């Protein structure tokens, strides 16, 4: 997509391969924000959300949280609390062309800034001075969206980039996208390094006594911590007690 | 025709159990005793707004009411949500919609998913981009108004969709009763019996006493004062004042300069 | 603050704004702030429970906060 | 920035002038371009522009009767042919985009002199 | 990226067809060199290599009978002279260090066009 107009793709209910990716030499750039690179297969997510465009080299800089300028402000933002990953390679042997690429499209102008995550696909005529454009362009009438233009031919800074963007959401709803990791049979009354579907901690599993409601996919003590969870194979729910511990 | 909602509109905020405790969280609600419009199906289907969220309830015998409408313009030009209960399924769309001006089930697209004597009550509320959808089914036997006592709902559907709604319009089959209120980000405290269940629940900006319980973190209240609140005046007015100063600075006398 | 019997008894309350002229906010103006809801009245008691600058108030006979 | 300028020279007034550009696919690309021109002691002014959509063309009031504004796709150019000059014509002529800025990262080009005497 | 390539154009299959390439000491010092070529539709592939200690080679199996890779150190240049070409040898050819990556900071070139008639 332009990058006026971004695409975006829910990733869900997968195996999530990161080293994939991270350890492709194809890519000019890797930034993770929140997050390291390398530690993307052990998570969790409830999904990922993919977005994806064209934008020139100079401005990949901008594809970052807590930036400003035409992209940053007008086609594509990012939240100054982002969590996710900014990939991105040079396309100048597939979007360039002779004579010049004008079909991806940035918005130069706009009335105001976008917000984290909007998209504005509107081409109306931006007025720039006093007089009423009418949907004609002038003096002072300008139509916001321009063309790339990109030429084999061009510097570095000016050759195409395609840029996909990983955003990560986090949060106590049971994840849908995991990593390429493998299970390990369950073992109770130990005392244990766990994991449950992204969920981890050092205790030992019992089973529980008490009823979740059909939805509930952990529980909660008086502290707010962890006090039980749903095993993700089988569904029943055990307990976790703190491995003991004392002065001496 | 409108009426009380006698605390009703709570339900389970997250998938988190917890057992045996008061709980105090800030969220959407339909507010304590505030009042909800009374739309009867017997000689409409009126637009209705959807605000911050919307507080559904309807009353059966013949279960006239099959579905619901969520969108913006409704105009095919955008998308617009479809959800309708039929034959033995439900089926939920989204999407570029033409809809008749009075929707009714005689008796490109982005999205798919397929799933008186009864009481039904449901939540919708719109949250990064997900429809969030939570019921109730109990037995009622009272027809002239809206059933009191206390019932929390469960999550019944989370959608993944994406979509811009601001108004919305219910879908009834033609040969009962429903009503509608607004949700709040409002604080309850909300009570949790041994077995999860939420059992009961105060809005904590109901009034005064209330204000105490949450304050408290209790359901009951002992004898005396207790320091609840902080009362502040606030500014009705501005105020600003600057000497006669009709000369304007000569910046293009230093930036329009001939030379440097 | 909220003057309150116990729940046990009664749900109704007075109110206490402790530091302010009543014209600013069954209304009584105290050294100890503006008294909404209780009754006042010119009889003496025992104190129950204690508002402040000679100041009580309960529960009483028809039952209602008074001070 | 990526920009050239030429066909610029002294002329009797009358006859005419042809000025012409060539832009990079970066400024061809934008939504309309022109000529802007700068005489001594004087602000740089547009003086006739052409939109990169519709081919839409528009001219400052002191040129409307002698000068006419196209552009060539093909080439990535753009051409002004000043008919009439008179000596008031004289200036820095310049290529750059109708909304020519600093703040969009435009820069502006060395110009062509066009001189018009007696 | 500092990298020039030639020798492309349209051939008739059979006889052959000479490619080359210069390079800066930069990436003429790298292990080792070859062409890639990529045709419509398809990923970029390594074709042959040559490399810089031992004078080394390699083919990819579709080329092995008929493709020749050399270098030439006196002129930091890479040469392949392919022989008897066939249609199905129509790619762009690329001048690049056999662990060509971005990863190093390597850039590919403009290519040339090597197409083959029937
Ligand atoms: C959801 O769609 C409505 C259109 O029905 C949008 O409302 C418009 O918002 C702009 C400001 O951005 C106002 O100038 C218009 O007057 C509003 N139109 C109407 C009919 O009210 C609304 O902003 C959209 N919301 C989101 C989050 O995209
Ligand atoms: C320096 O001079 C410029 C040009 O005279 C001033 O900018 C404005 O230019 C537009 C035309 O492009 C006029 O319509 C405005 O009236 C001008 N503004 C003003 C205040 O005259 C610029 O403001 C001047 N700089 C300073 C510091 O005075
Ligand atoms: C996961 O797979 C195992 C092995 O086939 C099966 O016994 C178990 O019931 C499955 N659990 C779920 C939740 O699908
Ligand atoms: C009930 O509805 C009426 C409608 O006219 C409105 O004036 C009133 O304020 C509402 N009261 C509450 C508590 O919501
Ligand atoms: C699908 O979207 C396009 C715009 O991208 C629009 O022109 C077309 O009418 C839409 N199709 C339908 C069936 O609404
Ligand atoms: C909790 O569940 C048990 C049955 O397992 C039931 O006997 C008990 O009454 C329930 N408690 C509450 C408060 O509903
Ligand atoms: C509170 O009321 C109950 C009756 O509902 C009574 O049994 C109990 O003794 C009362 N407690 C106090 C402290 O008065
Ligand atoms: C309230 O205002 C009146 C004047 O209207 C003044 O006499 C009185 O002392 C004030 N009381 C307090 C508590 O400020
Ligand atoms: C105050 O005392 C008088 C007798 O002097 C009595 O008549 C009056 O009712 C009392 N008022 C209050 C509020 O106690």
């Amino acid at each position: 997509a332009s990058v006026y107009a971004w695409n975006r793709k829910r990733i869900s209910n997968c195996v999530a391969d990161y080293s994939v990716l991270y350890n492709s030499a194809s890519f000019s750039t890797f930034k993770c924000y929140g997050v390291s690179p390398t530690k993307l297969n052990d998570l969790c997510f409830t999904n990922v959300y993919a977005d994806s465009f064209v934008i020139r080299g100079d401005e990949v800089r901008q594809i970052a949280p807590g930036q400003t300028g035409k992209i940053a402000d007008y086609n594509y933002k990012l939240p100054d609390d982002f969590t996710g990953c900014v990939i991105a390679w040079n396309s100048n042997n597939l979007d360039s062309k002779v004579g010049g690429n004008y079909n991806y499209l940035y918005r130069l102008f706009r009335k105001s800034n976008l917000k984290p995550f909007e998209r504005d696909i509107s081409t109306e005529i931006y007025q720039a001075g006093s007089t009423p454009c009418n949907g004609v362009e002038g003096f002072n009438c300008y139509f916001p969206l321009q063309s790339y233009g990109f030429q084999p031919t061009n510097g570095v800074g000016y050759q195409p980039y395609r840029v996909v963007v990983l955003s990560f959401e986090l949060l106590h709803a049971p994840a849908t996208v995991c990593g390429p990791k493998k299970s390990t049979n369950l073992v109770k009354n130990k005392c244990v390094n766990f994991n449950f579907n992204g969920l981890t901690g050092t205790g030992v599993l019992t089973e529980s006594n008490k009823k979740f409601l059909p939805f509930q996919q952990f529980g909660r003590d008086i502290a707010d911590t962890t006090d039980a969870v749903r095993d993700p194979q089988t569904l029943e729910i055990l307990d976790i007690t703190p491995c003991s511990f004392g002065g001496v | 025709a409108y009426t009380n909602s006698f605390t009703r509109g709570v339900y389970y905020p997250d998938k988190v159990f917890r057992s045996s405790v008061l709980h105090s969280t800030q969220d959407l609600f339909l507010p304590f005793f505030s009042n909800v419009t009374w739309f009867h199906a017997i000689h409409d289907n009126p637009v209705l707004p959807f605000n911050d969220g919307v507080y559904f309830a309807s009353t059966e015998k013949s279960n006239i009411i099959r579905g619901w409408i969520f969108g913006t313009t409704l105009d095919s030009k955008t998308q617009s949500l479809l959800i309708v209960n039929n034959a033995t399924n439900v089926v939920i769309k989204v999407c570029e919609f033409q809809f008749c001006n009075d929707p009714f089930l005689g008796v490109n697209c982005t999205f798919e998913y397929v799933s008186f004597k009864n009481l039904r009550e449901f939540v919708f509320k719109n949250i990064d981009g997900y429809f969030k959808i939570y019921s109730k089914h109990t037995p009622i036997n009272l027809v002239r108004d809206l059933p009191q006592g206390f019932s929390a709902l469960e999550p019944l559907v989370d959608l993944p969709i994406g979509i811009n709604i601001t108004r919305f319009q219910t879908l009834l089959a033609l040969h009962a009763a429903y009503y509608v209120g607004y949700l709040q980000p409002r604080t309850f405290l909300l009570k949790y019996n041994e077995n999860g269940t939420i059992t009961d629940a105060v809005d904590c900006a109901l009034d005064p006493l209330s204000e105490t319980k949450c304050t408290l973190k209790s359901f009951t209240v002992e004898k005396g004062i207790y320091q609840t609140s902080n009362f502040r005046v606030q500014p009705t007015e501005s105020i600003v004042r600057f000497p006669n100063i009709t000369n304007l600075c000569p910046f293009g006398e230093v930036f329009n300069a001939t030379r440097f | 603050s909220v003057i309150t019997p116990g729940t046990n008894t009664s749900n109704q309350v007075a109110v206490l704004y402790q530091d302010v002229n009543c014209t600013e906010v069954n209304v009584f103006q105290t050294r100890a702030g503006c008294l909404i809801g209780a009754e006042h009245v010119n009889n003496s008691y025992e104190c129950d429970i204690p508002i402040g600058a000679g100041i009580c108030a309960s529960y009483q006979t028809s039952q209602s906060i008074i001070a | 920035v990526q920009l050239v300028e030429s066909g610029g020279g002294l002329v009797q007034a009358g006859g005419s002038l042809r000025l012409s550009c060539a832009a990079s696919g970066y400024i061809f690309g934008r939504n309309a371009m022109g000529w802007y021109r700068q005489a001594p002691g004087k602000e740089r002014e547009l003086v006739a522009g052409i939109t990169r959509r519709g081919s839409i063309t528009y001219y400052a009031d002191s040129v409307k009767g002698r000068f006419t504004i196209s552009r060539d796709n093909a080439k990535n150019t753009v051409y002004l042919q000043m008919n009439s000059l008179k000596p008031e014509d004289t200036a820095v002529y310049y290529c750059a985009a109708d909304p020519a800025s600093p703040a969009y990262g435009d820069y502006w080009g060395q110009g062509t002199q066009v001189t018009v005497s007696s």
